[PDB]
This record gives C-alpha cells, structure tokens and sequence, in this order.
C-alpha cells in the first residue's frame, strides 16, 4: 500500500496522452487505468500479427525518447530479422542531469508503461522482458512491482495472455549508482550481473544483446507511446504535431523558470515557447543566459527560436531544459558538468578515464583561481581529447557542453584566466 | 564464520529465485544487505558469492563499481544530497549548511551515534524540485532549515 | 497573477501565529508558506486517526471565531456521531459591521486556511468541503481559487492525499449581497442554490445540513487555528493566553483610533488595552464614548476593563471593536445599526420582517426631529418585539445594541425626544 | 428580426464551466448570475429562462434568487458599479464626503447612473474594510476614500 516519499513534480500537457493520468501526482492503479480504457490497446494488439504492429509503430514515425531519437519501428524490424529467442528491455535508468521525465510515468501511470512493454514484447516475439530502474528511484521500483502483480491478476501477464498463446514475464531490476548503466550495452551487462561496462557497437543489441541474443532496448517514454499508436492507429498519431516529427514528447524543465516540471508538448514547439509560454518565464523575469540540454549541449539566448524536434537545427535529445539566467556563472556551471562526467566515466577507455578526471581537476583549479598557465593550456587540451578511442557516447560528449560554453561565453572565461 | 540471519537469508533467496539466472540478483541482494546492516559488511561478500554461484572476486568488483554501496560506514539513515548542476544552481549549499546546523556534520561524515550519514550524490532525477535530498528511500525538496528540521525529526 | 485592488489593512500580532505572514499586506503563495514549515501539520495530521485529531482540537480549548464561541472539538464530535457522508464548510461570509479579520487571512495567507480545511475535513471524514465567501470579496475568491490549484499541484488536495487514502476537493462558492447567508443554515441553503433563508434549529447542521447530511460549519479564523494545534500539540497551544480561553484571537479595530486594523492578541487582553495599548489610543486623544461590538453590543466607557474572552463578563463576539468618541452622536450611530438590520432581515419571520423595518423607519423620524409621540412609543415597542417567533440570531439581536444605547446613554436620547 | 434570447458562445462557455464545477448543477446559480452581470453590466430579464434551462431549475426559482440577492441588478446597465459603504464605520469616518466628491465628479447621487451608462453609484452595507473607512469599490477594485482629488485620479483609471 505505502510507498517512500516522492516530491510532487509539476506536470502539464497540451496533448493529454502520456500525462493524461500522470499530470496528477499520485499512483493510478489498474482499476483507474481500466476505467480510462487501459489495456484495450493490448487486446487489440493481440488480435494483430507482430509484423502488423511493427508496421504501425514504423509508420507512426515514433522515435526514441532516450536521447538519440532513433526510429523505434526500424529498431524492432532489425531485431526480428535475427533468430529468436529475443528480449525486450525497458530503460528506466534516467540519470542525466535535469532529466526527470520518465519517473512520473513510472510513479503515476505504471500501467501505461507496462501495457507498452507487453505490446512491444509481443511485436518482437520476446517472452521475457526487463525494466532496469535506477536504484535512486526506490518508490518507482515498488510501484512497478505492485503494478505488475495487478496486471498478472487481471490476466495481462503470464502464460497464454488472454487466450492469445503469447507468454510474458516482466522482471524489474535495480541499478546501484552508475549513470553509465543507462547506456544500453552497459545496462545489459548489469542485467547479466556484472559491472556496467559498455560493449563495442556494432554489434547493436538487436543483433547481440542479453545473453548474446537479439534484444531491443527502449526508453520509458518511447514505450509509453506504443499503447496510443495501437489505440488511435498510426494515421491519427502521425496527425499529432508536425507531420515528420509527429507525436507527443516530454520536456523536463528546471532551473530559473517559474513553473519547473514536465511538459507534454508537440515537437514544433520552440525552446523559447517552452520557457516563456509553458514554464511561466524566468524567475525574477531575468534574461535567459543559457540553456543546458542536460549534460549534452549548451544553447545561448540567441538560439531560443529552434524547434524541439530531431531536425539538424532542432533541440533534440531528451528535451531536457535547464535554464540559467543573466546572474548565473557559466564557469561555475561548467564545473558542475565536469564533475558529473568525472564521477561517471566507467574507466574502460584511457582518454575518457583520464580526460573526465583531468577536465574536472583542472577546471576546479581554474574556478578557485589556482590554475597555472600550464593548467589553463592543459584544460583546453584535455577538453578536446576525451573522445579518442571511446567505445560509448559518454566519452564522445564529456567535453561537448563545456566546449560550447568556451565558444559561446568567451568573455566570461577570459575573466577567469585573469 | 559469518552467516546471514535467517530472515535476511530468506529475502536474499527470494531475489536469487526471481530472475531466470541466479547471478542477475546480485544488485538486489547487495541492496538488501546494505538495508539490513546499514552498510555492506566485507565479511558478507563470501557467502553471498556462494549463493550466487559466482567468484568472490566478481562480487567484490561489483560492490566497488556501484556507488550506492558503502563498505566503510554503518549508518541508520543515509541523507543523500544532490550536488549536480540544477540543485547547485537552486541552493545545494543552503541545504548542506542547514544540515550542518542541525546534525553537526558535513558530506562524507557520520554523526557520532551512527544515526545519520550525509552522502553527496549525482542528479537524483528530481531537478524541478531542486535542491533535492533523500533520507534512505524517502525523497524531498529542501525549502528551509525549519522545514528540514521537522522532516529529520521523523527519523528516530 | 493580477488580483483586484484591496486596501492595505494594518495588522499586528504579539503571538506570530494567525498573522505570522498576514501581518504583511500581500499574497503569500505556496512556496513562501512551505518555507515557513507549511503543510507539515497536515502531514502530521494524516498520520493520526480522525478521532485523535478531534481529541486534540477538543483539548486545545479552541472556540469558534465566527461570533458564538462554540467549542470547536465538541462541534466536531457531534458531527461524527452521525452516519456519513459528511461535509465541511468554511464560512467566509464575514459581513458584520466593523468585522474584517477573516479577509486578511484569506487574501494574505490562503494556505493557512486551506491547510486548516484539509485537516478539519479529514478529522470529520468529509471528502467534500466548501468555502462560501461573500460576493463583495472578489479578490479573496480569486486568491483562494489560485491557492487551491497550487495545493493540488503539490498533492495536498485530490485523491489519496500523500498516500493516506484520504480524498478531498474544496469548492469555492460566492455570495451575492445577503448578510443572512453568513447564518450557517442560510449559507447551506445558498450552497444548495436557493435563497438564503435560515432553517429552524435544531436540527443543527452537524446532524442535518448540506443535502440533509451531517455538516460542520466553521469560521475562517477557527479553521486557521487548526494547523497550529496539530503542529504545536494541544498542550503547548493551551499554554497560550489564559488556560480557560487559550490560543490567539483576532481583533478588528475601527473608528476613532489612531491605528485601526487587525490585532492578534491573547484573550486576557482587556478592551482598554486593545484601544490604548495596541490600537494607539483615540484620534485627537478624545474620550471614548462607546464601543460597538459590531452590530451586537454597545459598551460604555465604564466597561473598558473587561477581558476579550468568551466569559459572561467578557467582550465575546467576533472581537470586533468600533470606537466612538465624545463628539459622536449615539442616536445617529443607533440609526445606522437599525438601517443595517432593516436591509438584511430575510423576512421569513413576521416580527423580524416588520420590526427591523419599523425600528429603522421610526428611528429615522426621531433622528430627523419628525417623530410624533406615537412614533416614539412605537419605536420603543418595536425595538422590544423583533425577537418573538424568530428562527435565527438576527431577529434575536436586531434590537439589542440599540436597547443598550437607550439604557447607557439616556441623556442623549432625551435630547431628541425634546427635538 | 427579434429571436429568442441566446447567450453569446463565449459567455455560454463560462456559464457551462461554473455549472460543471460543483457536484450539482444548481449550486452554480450565483456564479452564473455574477458572470451574466459581469458580461452585460446587469441581469437581462430574458437571460433567466435559458439560465434556468441550463441549471435544470424552474424559471421562478431563478427569478426569486435574482430578487433575493442585492448584488444583482435587473434594472440598470452600468459599465462600472461604484459601491459606497453606508454603514456605521464608514458613516462615522466620512461617507458623506465621499458621496459629495462623487456628485462633484460624476454629477450623480446614490441609485443613479451617468447618462453615458458608464458609472452607477450603489449604496451597500459594510464591505468588511472598516479600518480603511470610508470604503468604496469600483467593480471588483476596493479603495479607501481620501479626498476628491484622490477619488478623481482613481476614477480616471476606469475608461
Ligand atoms: N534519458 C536519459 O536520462 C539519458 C539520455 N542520454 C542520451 O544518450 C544519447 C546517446 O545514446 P546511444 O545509445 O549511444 O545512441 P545511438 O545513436 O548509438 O543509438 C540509439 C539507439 O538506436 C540503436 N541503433 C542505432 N543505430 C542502429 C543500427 N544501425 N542498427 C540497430 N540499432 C541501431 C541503438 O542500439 C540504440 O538503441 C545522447 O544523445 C544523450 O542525450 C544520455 C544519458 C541519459
Ligand atoms: N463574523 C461575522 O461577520 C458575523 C458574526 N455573527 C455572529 O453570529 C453569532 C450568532 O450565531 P449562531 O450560529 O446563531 O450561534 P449559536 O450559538 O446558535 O451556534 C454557534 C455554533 O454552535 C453550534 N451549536 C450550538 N448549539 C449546538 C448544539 N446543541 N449541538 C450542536 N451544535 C451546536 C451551531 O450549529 C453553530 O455552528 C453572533 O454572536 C454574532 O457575533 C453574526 C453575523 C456576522
Ligand atoms: C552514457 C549514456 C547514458 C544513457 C544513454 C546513453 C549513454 C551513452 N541512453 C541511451 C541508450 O543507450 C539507448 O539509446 C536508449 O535506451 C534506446 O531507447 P530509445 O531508442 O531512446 O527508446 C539512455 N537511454 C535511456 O532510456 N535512459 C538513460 O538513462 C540513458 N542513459
Ligand atoms: C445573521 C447571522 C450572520 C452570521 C452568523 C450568524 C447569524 C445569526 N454567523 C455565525 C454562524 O451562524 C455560525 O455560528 C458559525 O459560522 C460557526 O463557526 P464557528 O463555530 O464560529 O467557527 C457567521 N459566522 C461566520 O463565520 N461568518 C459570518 O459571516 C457569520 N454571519
Ligand atoms: S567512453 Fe568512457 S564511459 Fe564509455 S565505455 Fe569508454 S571509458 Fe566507459
Ligand atoms: S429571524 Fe429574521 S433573519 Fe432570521 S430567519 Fe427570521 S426573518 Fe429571517
Ligand atoms: S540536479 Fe539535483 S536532482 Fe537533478
Ligand atoms: S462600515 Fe464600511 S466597510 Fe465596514
Ligand atoms: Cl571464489
Ligand atoms: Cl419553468
Ligand atoms: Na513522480
Ligand atoms: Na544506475
Ligand atoms: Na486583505
Ligand atoms: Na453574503
Ligand atoms: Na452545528
Ligand atoms: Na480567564
């Protein structure tokens, strides 16, 4: 019955889909979910062929909400070209700074996620599925465990689900403090009971994943779309937002805004609109100085008119929007990003291992005003050289945001070199 | 000579039986142990390894890798304080200061009585509610010292 | 964002409880309220049984601040002995002359009220609560609507509040000009979409109220105490002021004082102290002639050393203090009181209907020097004869203040009998 | 040319919102009437029949409610209602000075409307702001009267 205490993150939707229930800050149990027509998409799905479901998800143009925006249908297609058995994994590791969109689905509308996992699993022929939830989401973990039992009792999980002949078990695994275990191959390693060490890709999981078998990894948000696609059909879904970047997307907005929280919006929304139209503008009506796209990118106040889509010029990513205003020290903020990568490199690759450490170590000296000229030159050098030989995206991006602050706010860095 | 008490051994056995393969339950088992003792006893690792059918080596490596597990310090209540960008921007330092005022400890330290340990952590995925902290499994936004004091008084 | 213009009523407290935030003349939103440890009392309440909360409120000695001073915990106990469902009503009709104490809580610290409502509703098992706010408080209405939304967003209202299993929605209704809709049964009639006609009591609302179900009606100020009782505990609360009349009380002071406004004070304070120690004394340092306790009582300058408590010899009421000084015409002031009751009788009862009107009608003639002997004797008679057959407090009291002025200021009235 | 009265859609929507707010439709009667008065500057008698239909109440019920509640006005259209408190405290502290100043500025007395339909003076009982006596409202805005020059400046804000 009782769960650990959760802060009641604000949530708003113009689309009333992913946040239809999760916009209210409490657990929605199966009866309330069923009352809203929940699990009818599953029933429909089980009356369809796996191939047909893949087809609909493909034609929906659904993309991954885990940050890379990879077409979900195409991913599934790849998996089913490979002999079974196959595995389905729901990625609930959500640990990138500023990003708290997935947890509100987990904690408030677990059946939406579960229903999505069951459909997705059926589509790719997986009889065994996993949720990997970070260990710092203990309430989400217990909520999911209880929801799964509820689903079992109403006959949505187990053997021969609703007479369909399809069997499914969903196991819930917990992380234990490593951001890198959100990387799909390191997640799989952790599920296999090992340290979270990414594997060289290719192969991609859909070719070789859990126990070496075809495995689809999708983010919570991605999977939560699937019931809607089956329910509405792909045509109506494609009618949501702009025709190319169609469908709902979640935007966790934090920092110097009046209304921090998660916003369910179409992807033609601009960054400026997220901040000023939806999130209520800035604290104290101060000027926006920068937006940090999690720990990935830094947008200046001259880049607010971009769409929140997966276009070349679009915001992309997980739609994470951290707002800094005119008073916030960019170098101090960059330090916090450096600290994050320092604390999360898994250490496999030498430039990443030493690079993330030295970036933080040197940047701290710069910040405290204890950096020699050599420390300055060294900082510049190491920021440009975390990436070489790296086998996953962390190494590839650990210097990216900080580099952007150096390019976009030179005058503020210059003052530190004094 | 170290052996788990039965009520814990039961729980560990439930985790080990939960996944298709025993070794998948390693992290659930270690959380359970840390919950029970208030840290990971070095001596706990050998019998755990036996139940997982894994080398001790493997288990030690896993404990070392995963930051949530603590082998050094027993504490009844872990106050995990977020030190990442958003919480820092919105007043992590006010929270830590308030914590020092109430408990008399800084991050990394345990109260003399072994009751409270302050653990600095990366983003807890609650950034809209910055600055964030947890007390064991419970998570909160910090509003003020008076507010923090009342929350902490709930843990005896 | 933007609310209608409100006068900045002065507020002062020696206790720093009800007016801790409302002493500053602005809206305190949920973030400021949370910073002050707001909603922690709710969290504490939800881990107690309803029965325990009632017991605490009972033991606190809390009495209604709506005017009658009825023990709040006892009222609650009466409700919960009756089968559910039950309803909880916050009475924000505040329309008694001189009375403006409730509005500053509403308009400045809405979350204090809301928190009190949620705790009180939980205590009596009400899953639906109402605020009935008078129509001439539009700002309060908008402020409350927004505050309720803030509370919903933070999960203090809705279904399964903080995992407790307790459900609550608070509806905000608006009055539309009738003083009698502050009478608890006419208020309920109004909430049911009808004219504000009081019902015969008993039954009291706690037995039969909204839709005939057990209903607790409590005043704004009453409800605003509830968070403190839970937060501090009943024992520590009962330590405030005299042990027989414990806790904060709000005193709206107006008229010929230097510092008119709302004062939060313990109930052992005397009326003299309210005027001279707190409200800065009189305008022009003139002598006090009289104090009107709203439109209820008239105290003379010989009665200033009474306690502001609910004792037989105490000031009682809503603690409303209207000061008149030596040059203020008592008969003119009496006329205004008569005019008030004339304009507010609901007319259901015959002596109230015709008496409120005739009292005002004849007194106007007296004031204007146009009263016959018959009008004089008529006025005297009607003033003594508003109450018969009355089914609510308005008829019971419409002659009371005026009668007190006749007894306490005979020389002034006689000046008019000649005229 | 003359057709049955119909609520403009923007008003109808607002009314429907109030009706949907409480558990029972008929609880919304006063909020609906406030809404109608806000929109038209009074309660049109012809508005009551469709309002009654929306509340699923008899017309005479609605008419009796409108008659009972003093804030509602079926008689005079006015853009701005200047509600002047005529109760004991405001009387003591200078209601008569406020009324005089109002007459000087607007040329109207209590109960009257300016020829342009802009302002109506409405005498009301205690407004619950007695410490700031003498008190008046202009629609929802509420003020202490200080002087004619000060009043004139306040009224200039309503156009
Ligand atoms: N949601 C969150 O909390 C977090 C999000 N991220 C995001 O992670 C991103 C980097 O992620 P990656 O997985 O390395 O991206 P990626 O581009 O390599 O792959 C994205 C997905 O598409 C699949 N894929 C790509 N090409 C494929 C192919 N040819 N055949 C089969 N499958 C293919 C991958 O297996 C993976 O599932 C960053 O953009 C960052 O924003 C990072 C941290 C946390
Ligand atoms: N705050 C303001 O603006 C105004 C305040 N008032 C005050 O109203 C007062 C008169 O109010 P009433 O409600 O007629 O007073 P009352 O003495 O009849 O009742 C007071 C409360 O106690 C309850 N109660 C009384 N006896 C009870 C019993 N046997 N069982 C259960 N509950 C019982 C009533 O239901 C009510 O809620 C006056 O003293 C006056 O000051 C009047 C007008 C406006
Ligand atoms: C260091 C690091 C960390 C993470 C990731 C990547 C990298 C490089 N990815 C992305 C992940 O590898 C993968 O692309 C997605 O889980 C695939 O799901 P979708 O296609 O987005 O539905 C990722 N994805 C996700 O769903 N949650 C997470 O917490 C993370 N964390
Ligand atoms: C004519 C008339 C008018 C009013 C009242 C009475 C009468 C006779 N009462 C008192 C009301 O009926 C009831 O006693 C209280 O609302 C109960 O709350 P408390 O016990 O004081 O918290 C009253 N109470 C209140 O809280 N606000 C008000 O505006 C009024 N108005
Ligand atoms: S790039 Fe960094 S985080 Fe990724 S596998 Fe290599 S060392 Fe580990
Ligand atoms: S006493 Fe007067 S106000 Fe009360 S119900 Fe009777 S007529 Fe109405
Ligand atoms: S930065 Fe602290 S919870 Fe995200
Ligand atoms: S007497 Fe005028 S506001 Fe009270
Ligand atoms: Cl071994
Ligand atoms: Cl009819
Ligand atoms: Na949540
Ligand atoms: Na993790
Ligand atoms: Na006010
Ligand atoms: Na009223
Ligand atoms: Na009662
Ligand atoms: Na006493």
């Amino acid at each position: 019955r009782s769960y650990p205490a959760i802060p009641r993150i604000y949530a708003e939707t113009t689309l009333n889909m992913l946040l239809k229930r999760a916009k209210k800050p409490r657990v929605h149990s199966i009866d309330e979910y069923l009352k809203d027509g929940g699990y009818q998409a599953l029933e429909k799905a089980l009356n369809m062929s796996p191939e047909e479901i893949i087809d609909w998800v493909d034609k929906s143009t659904l993309r991954g909400g885990g940050g890379a925006g990879f077409p979900t249908g195409k991913k599934w297609k790849f998996a089913v070209q490979n002999p079974g058995p196959r595995y389905f994994i729901c990625n609930a590791d959500e640990s990138e700074p500023g990003t708290f969109k997935d947890r509100i689905i987990i904690e408030r509308d677990p059946h939406l996620l579960i229903e999505g996992i069951i459909i997705s699993s059926y589509a790719i022929g997986a009889n065994e599925a996993y949720i990997y939830i970070r260990g710092e989401y203990p309430a989400g973990y217990y909520i999911l465990r209880d929801a799964i039992e509820e689903a079992k009792k109403k006959g949505f999980l187990g053997k021969n689900i609703l007479g369909s002949g399809f069997d499914l078990e969903i196991y819930v695994a917990r992380g234990a403090g490593a951001y890198i275990c959100g990387e799909e191959t390191a997640l799989i390693e952790s599920l296999e009971g090992k340290r979270g060490h990414p594997r060289l890709k290719p192969p991609y999981p859909v070719q070789k994943g859990l126990w070496g078998k075809p495995t689809v990894v999708n983010n919570v948000e991605t999977i939560a779309n699937v019931p809607f696609i089956i329910s509405m059909g792909w045509e109506e879904y494609r009618y949501i937002g702009p025709s190319d970047y169609a469908g709902p997307k979640l935007f966790p907005v934090s920092g110097k805004v009046k209304k921090p929280g998660v916003y369910e919006l179409p992807m033609n929304t601009t960054l400026r609109e997220v901040i000023f139209k939806y999130a209520g503008g800035t604290l104290g009506n101060k000027k926006v100085k920068a937006v940090f796209s999690g720990a990935l990118d830094c947008f200046s106040s001259e880049e607010l008119d971009i769409p929140m889509d997966y276009s070349p010029l679009g915001f992309g990513g997980t739609g994470t929007v951290i707002v800094l205003t005119e008073e916030d020290d960019i170098v101090e903020a960059a330090l916090k990003i450096a600290e994050f990568y320092e604390h999360e490199t898994c250490g496999q690759c030498t430039p990443c291992r030493v690079g993330c450490y030295e970036q933080a170590n040197l940047l701290e000296k710069i910040y405290k005003g204890e950096a020699t000229e050599q420390d300055w030159e060294g900082f510049d050098f190491v920021n440009r050289n975390i990436q070489p030989t790296s086998i996953c995206g962390l190494g590839a991006v650990a210097g990216r945001l900080i580099r952007q602050t150096l390019e976009k706010f030179p005058e503020e860095w210059e003052k530190y070199r004094k | 000579e170290f052996e788990f008490p039965e009520e814990l051994k039961t729980k560990l056995q439930e985790h080990i039986n939960y996944f298709p393969k025993k070794r998948q339950a390693i992290l659930l088992c270690l959380h359970e142990i840390q919950n029970y003792y208030g840290y990971i006893p070095p001596e706990s690792l050998k019998p755990l390894a036996d139940m997982l059918e894994l080398p001790l080596n493997h288990v030690e490596g896993v404990v070392a890798f995963y930051d949530m597990f603590d082998r050094e310090d027993k504490a009844k209540y872990r106050i995990r304080v977020c030190v990442s960008i958003v919480c820092h921007l919105m007043g992590t330092n006010k929270l830590l200061k308030a914590l020092e005022n109430i408990l008399g400890i800084k991050p990394g330290e345990v109260t003399p009585d072994g009751k409270f340990k302050i653990v600095p952590v990366q983003c807890l995925g609650a950034c809209s509610e910055a600055p964030v902290f947890m007390v064991n499994d419970d998570e909160y936004k910090f509003e003020s010292e008076v507010q923090l004091n009342e929350i902490l008084s709930r843990y005896t």
